[PDB]
């Protein structure tokens, strides 16, 4: 069972990515629980400087039990390290590896009738680069870092001069981690594009390719343009830190705002890279359980292409308060409102797909419907934020945090769960228990809404991002948000129990297609699991 | 002075407006809010209706349509109309916000790790502003009896902890204040929610914002760009006073 990691088959690589993404996901979710423990009440109770005088293990366990304020010297560095860790793990080492590396590798070749990826050995390498990057990200947490402590307290986007002046080498390890992630993603994208263009089945014209395979294809192009740009941005940070350059240091004639343009030029594409495969999954799931073909197949493809292209010309709406001129702010505002149209429209197409159908409310369909609701709630607050005059107030507040957790974080997560319940029988030969799938859905759906909806109120009341502690007036909604996070975490632990149950003693799958005739793509014509060598 | 620019317990709305710019933000947001609440309720009711009406027990044979040109035209144009309308109200407000008028009062603000420095170039006044309870005032960024005592002595209460600073930026009511913002070491961000202003304090750059306060009182902001260990601990206090009280404060700083 170590011939798992040396496998070159797309299905085995898909499975490794999914399991690895889930495990890193658990670590990063655990960070958010600790984060929400500290945010549950005003005053610092958990992240005490006193815990540093113990061991790494002894310090760990002491930090999980609350202290009186009088016994807790606030340690802002720990807060900053945790949230940076949370953001970096999620954005580089969790959701893209699960969606693109996992479901992408497993299902795209199956959907287009390809026997495997163009470069199977390169696919295996992409996985190991992901793992090495993850290891470096995690190592950075325990490496000499800022303020004479361990880890980098610099935010997931690494703004200089803060990132360039952080002491120790924790930050250099983090930069190396991101280089390795980017390399993994680029190798993946090269494979996906070559396979999609060269290795389709005879008869499989481009207008006959399933939407999920299209979503992976568009995503792959975004990676090839965006990730090299990120690689430049962070190498420039690495040279400012270690090799005497002054790209972002005013004393040498640099401009920190330059880094922001380069970072966000990657950074916007990044969020569409995250959500595009979830779009693919939602389309397949809704068509299956509505028993009805996808409404407007070609508009769906074209919307994804348009979003992919326009996603490269909106980056500076992440910079409205950074010192952009009135003209720049106005342009990026216009461009942002434009990309909103084909994005928000997809919600109407998914509703139209349901309309007039014969709806079965099985677990995967529940995740997909939850997705529609959450993506709408997140999308509309994006609309608010696009207006630069109003972003003046909301920027760097919890209102932004609420926006992206709804639209992106939960969007990607609901897509992941939709895929897992949809496909676990096909991948494993074992079926999940239906009542547990539904219980998971409802705990998660209630918990996620309790977590993030009150953050809108926090933002409107002016609560800033990246704060270990907050004025007493923010107490009520922080408390509610934290209870929601604890409920969500309970749902995720239940989920892991469900997966364990399913894989060890779940009902044997006997059918090639255990759903219905309207799951009409090629994986449903294969066995469950499919043969080692398909097509 | 009345404490006006602050969060309130269990609050769900904006902080009170004390400038014409803040007022425009409240109105524009309220306008967009109506629209987005409509969109959200609409989409939610559609999903819920569709699931009730077309459940497999109620609709046993599914339809097969994948097109509806009139509907697809309607649902494309309507979003476009909504956004053009928002932009029509929104762009003038942005222009008002970002076009820097002639200053009655000029303050240059510099962000440091972890405090703000204020300079009044016309008045040759400069000073630094630390959180009450920061190491500068003898604390370590937490509440304590000593910290509560200092808050009280400065004209505040225990409830203003994390917001109140040892010195305030003082300005006259109904006057155009132009603030020039830069950073000394890393990027910080200077803001006052009640004024509807925020501007990153970037090392090597000087950026400008303006406000005109429409009532007297005390208004707080908090550093809005992560800048290291005490990011959570370097707030902003602005006191808006009468022209005469402002003059009196100016004279208190004059060295003979
Ligand atoms: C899934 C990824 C994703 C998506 C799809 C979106 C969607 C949108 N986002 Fe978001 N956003 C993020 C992920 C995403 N966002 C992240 C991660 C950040 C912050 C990162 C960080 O700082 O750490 C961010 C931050 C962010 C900012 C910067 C805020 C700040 O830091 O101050 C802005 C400003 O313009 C913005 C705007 C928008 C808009 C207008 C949309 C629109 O495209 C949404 C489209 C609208 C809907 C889906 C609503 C439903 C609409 C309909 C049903 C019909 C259509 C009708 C109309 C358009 C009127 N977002
Ligand atoms: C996809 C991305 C993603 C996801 C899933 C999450 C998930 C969560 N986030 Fe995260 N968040 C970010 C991306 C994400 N976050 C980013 C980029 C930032 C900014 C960091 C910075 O400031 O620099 C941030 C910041 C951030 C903050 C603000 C920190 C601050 O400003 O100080 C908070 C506050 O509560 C928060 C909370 C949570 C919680 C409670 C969860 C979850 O606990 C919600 C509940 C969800 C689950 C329990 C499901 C988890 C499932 C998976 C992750 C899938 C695993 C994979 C498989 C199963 C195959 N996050
Ligand atoms: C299934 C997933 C579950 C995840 C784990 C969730 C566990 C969270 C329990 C935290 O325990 C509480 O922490 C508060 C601190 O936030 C304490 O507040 C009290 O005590 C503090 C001192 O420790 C004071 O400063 C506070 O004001 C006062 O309200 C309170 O007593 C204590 O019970
Ligand atoms: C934590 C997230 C979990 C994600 C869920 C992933 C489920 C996929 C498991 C698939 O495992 C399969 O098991 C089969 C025998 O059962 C093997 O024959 C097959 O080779 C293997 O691939
Ligand atoms: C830290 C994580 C938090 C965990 C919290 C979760 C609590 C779990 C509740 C367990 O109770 C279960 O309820 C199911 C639902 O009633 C029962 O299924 C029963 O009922 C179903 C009908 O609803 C049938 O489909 C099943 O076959 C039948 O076993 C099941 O036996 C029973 O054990
Ligand atoms: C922190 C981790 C929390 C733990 C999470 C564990 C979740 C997974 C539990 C699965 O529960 C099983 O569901 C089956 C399917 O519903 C039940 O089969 C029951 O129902 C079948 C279908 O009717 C019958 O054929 C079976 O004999 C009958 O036992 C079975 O009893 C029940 O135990
Ligand atoms: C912005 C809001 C978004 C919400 C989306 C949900 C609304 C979806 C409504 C779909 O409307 C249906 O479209 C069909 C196709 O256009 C029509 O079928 C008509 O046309 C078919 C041919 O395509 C024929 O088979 C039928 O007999 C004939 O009734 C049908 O009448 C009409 O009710
Ligand atoms: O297009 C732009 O629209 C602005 C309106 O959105 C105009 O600003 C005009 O109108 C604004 C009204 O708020 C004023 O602030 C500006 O000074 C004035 O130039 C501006 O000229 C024009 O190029
Ligand atoms: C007097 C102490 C109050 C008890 C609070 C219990 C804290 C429980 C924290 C455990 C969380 C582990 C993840
Ligand atoms: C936005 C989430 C929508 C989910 C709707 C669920 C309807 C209730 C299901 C009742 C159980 C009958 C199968
Ligand atoms: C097939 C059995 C249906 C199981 C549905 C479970 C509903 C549980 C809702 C609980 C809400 C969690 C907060
Ligand atoms: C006042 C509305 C309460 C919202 C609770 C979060 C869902
Ligand atoms: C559709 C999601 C919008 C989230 C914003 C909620 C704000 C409601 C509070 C308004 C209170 C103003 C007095
Ligand atoms: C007058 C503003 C127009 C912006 C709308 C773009 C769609
Ligand atoms: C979103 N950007
Ligand atoms: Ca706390
Ligand atoms: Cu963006
Ligand atoms: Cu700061
Ligand atoms: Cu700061
Ligand atoms: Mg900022």
């Amino acid at each position: 069972f170590t011939r798992w990691f040396m496998s070159t088959n797309h299905k085995d690589i898909g499975v490794l990515y999914l399991f690895t993404g889930g495990l890193v996901g658990l670590i990063s979710v655990a960070f958010t629980v600790y984060m929400r423990m500290e945010l549950m009440a005003p005053g610092v109770q958990f992240m005490c400087a006193e815990h540093l005088e113990s061991g790494l293990v002894k310090g760990f366990f002491q930090s999980l039990w609350p202290s009186a304020v009088e016994n807790c010297t606030p340690n802002g560095h720990l807060w900053n390290v945790m949230i940076t860790g949370h953001g970096i793990l999620m954005m580089f080492f969790v959701v893209i590896p699960a969606l693109f590396g996992g479901f992408g590798n497993y299902f795209m070749p199956l959907h287009i009738g390809a026997p495997d990826m163009a470069f199977p050995r390169m696919n295996n390498l992409s996985y190991w680069l992901y793992v090495a990057g993850t290891s470096l990200a995690v190592a950075s947490l325990f490496a000499p870092g800022g303020n004479g402590q361990l880890g980098s307290g610099i935010g997931w986007v690494l703004y200089p001069p803060l990132s360039t002046s952080e002491s120790g080498y924790s930050t250099d390890l983090a930069i190396f981690a991101v280089h390795l992630s980017g390399a993994s993603s680029i190798l993946g994208a090269i494979n996906m594009i070559t396979t999609f263009l060269n290795m389709r089945a005879p008869g499989m014209t481009m207008h006959k390719v399933p939407l999920f395979a299209w979503s992976i294809f568009v995503t792959a192009w975004l990676i090839l343009l965006a990730l090299p740009v990120l690689a430049g941005a962070i190498t420039m940070l690495l040279t400012d830190r270690n090799f005497g350059t002054t790209f972002f240091q005013p004393s040498g004639g640099g401009d920190p705002v330059l880094y922001q343009h380069i970072l966000w030029f990657f950074g916007h594409p990044e969020v569409y890279i995250i959500v595009l495969p979830a779009f693919g999954i939602v389309s397949h799931v809704i068509a299956t359980f509505a028993k009805k073909p996808i409404f407007g197949y070609l508009p769906m493809v074209y919307a994804m292409v348009a979003i992919g292209v326009l996603g490269f010309v909106v980056w500076a709406h992440h910079m409205y308060t950074a010192g952009l001129s009135l003209t720049q702010q106005s342009y990026f505002m216009m461009a942002t409102m434009v990309i909103a149209v084909p994005t928000g429209i997809k919600i109407f197409s998914w509703i139209a797909t349901m309309w007039g159908g014969s709806i079965e409310l099985k677990t995967p369909m529940l995740w997909a419907l939850g997705f529609l609701f959450l993506f709408t709630v997140g999308g509309v607050t994006g609309i608010v934020l696009s207006q630069a005059s109003v972003d003046r107030y909301y920027h760097d507040t919890y209102y932004v945090v609420a926006h992206f957790h709804y639209v992106m974080s939960l969007g990607a997560v609901f897509g992941i769960f939709a895929g897992i319940y949809f496909w676990i029988g096909k991948m494993s030969g074992r079926q999940y228990p239906e009542w547990a799938g539904k219980l998971h859905f409802w705990m998660m759906f209630v918990g996620a809404n309790l977590t993030f909806f009150p953050q809108h109120f926090l933002g409107r009341q002016g609560m800033p991002r990246r704060y270990i502690d907050y004025p007493e007036a923010f107490a009520t909604w922080n408390f509610v948000s934290s209870l929601g996070a604890f409920l969500s975490f309970a749902s995720f632990l239940f989920f892991l129990g469900v997966i364990f149950y399913t894989l060890t003693r779940g009902a044997r799958v006997t059918a090639n297609n255990y759903w219905n005739e309207h799951a009409d793509t090629l994986e449903w014509t294969l066995t469950s699991p499919p043969p080692e060598h398909t097509f | 002075l009345e404490i006006i620019g602050r969060p309130q317990p269990g609050g769900t709305g904006f902080q009170p407006s004390a400038s014409p710019v803040a007022t425009q933000i409240h109105w524009l947001d309220g306008f967009i809010l109506v629209i987005i609440a409509a969109i959200t309720i609409f989409v939610t009711l559609l999903i819920l209706y569709a699931v009730w009406r077309f459940h497999e027990k109620r609709n046993k044979v599914p339809a097969r349509f994948t097109h509806n040109s009139p509907l697809e035209i309607a649902w494309t144009i309507v979003p476009i109309v909504i956004l053009v309308a928002i932009g029509a109200f929104s762009l003038p407000v942005l222009f008002n916000q970002q076009e820097i008028p002639e200053a009655d009062v000029t303050v240059k603000v510099t962000g440091y790790q972890w405090y703000w420095g204020y300079e009044y170039p016309d008045e040759e006044i400069s000073f630094e502003s630390y959180m009450i309870g920061s190491p500068a005032t003898g604390g370590d960024n937490r509440m304590s009896p000593e910290v509560e005592q200092q808050l009280i002595e400065a004209g505040y209460s225990r409830d203003e902890f994390l917001l109140a600073t040892d010195t305030a930026m003082v300005v006259p009511v109904n006057k155009t204040v132009v603030v020039q913002v830069t950073g000394a070491d890393v990027i910080h961000s200077w803001t006052v929610p009640a004024f509807g202003v925020k501007q990153d304090a970037v090392p090597g750059r000087l950026a400008q914002l303006w406000f005109r306060a429409e009532r007297e009182g005390i208004f707080f902001g908090q550093c809005s760009e992560l800048c290291g260990i005490s990011h959570a601990y370097m707030p902003i206090t602005v006191k808006v006073v009468s022209e005469e009280a402002y003059a009196a404060w100016l004279e208190q700083h004059h060295h003979h």
